[PDB]
């Protein structure tokens, strides 16, 4: 198992990321 | 939540953003032709925030504050020339990458010699990026049984702050 869990997903707008 | 500045005075358009510190944002805008009037804007993260930096499918910097409770935050080995790692599942299942930062103990972003990414169960290679303060991982498909490890290899000072968030585009 795994030391930390990661509950949040980033992604990048869309105004920067077309 | 804290984004960079994409506004940009008239004739500039905005290129990219880094972390110039970890907790200020700094976004570059780009006239045509270059000048040295090119708006530069510094944006302060909240106090419970942190700056991560990745590069978008165009190769251009991105950087943004994260919540630190959203994130791994750990310290690399107290030895500079130890590898040490840190192991860190994804919620929900599916494919997503994780990005790494390095900072030291004056809040500026620090190059380490070697950020790689393994999947597990297997070790298998995610990723492997050197000199370098920011460094993300293939698209791995994370699940219940399958987790990443990040290792970071300092190469000169130790115990720095590293910063491991997940991210799709």
């Amino acid at each position: 198992v795994a030391e930390h869990t990661i509950n949040y997903i980033d992604i990048a707008p869309e105004e920067f990321e077309p | 939540d804290t984004l960079p500045v994409s506004t940009c005075p008239a004739g500039q358009k905005y290129d990219r953003s880094v972390c110039y510190k970890a907790d200020k944002i700094r976004s570059f805008c780009v006239a045509n032709p270059r000048s040295n009037r090119e708006k530069i804007t510094d944006t302060p993260c909240q106090p419970r925030e942190i700056c991560v930096q990745r590069n978008l499918s165009n190769g251009k910097s991105f950087a943004k504050c994260i919540p630190i409770v959203d994130l791994v935050e750990w310290k690399t080995s107290a030895n500079g020339n130890k590898e040490g790692c840190t192991t860190t599942s994804v919620n929900p299942a599916g494919y997503h990458h994780l990005g790494t930062i390095v900072y030291d103990i004056n809040k500026n972003p620090i190059e380490v010699d070697k950020i790689s990414y393994f999947g597990e169960p297997g070790n298998v290679n995610e990723g492997i990026g050197g000199s370098t303060s920011y460094f993300s991982s293939d698209n791995f498909q994370f699940s219940k049984s399958r987790y990443m490890k990040t290792c970071i290899f300092s190469g000169g000072y130790g115990n720095l702050n590293a910063y491991t968030w997940s991210w799709e585009s």
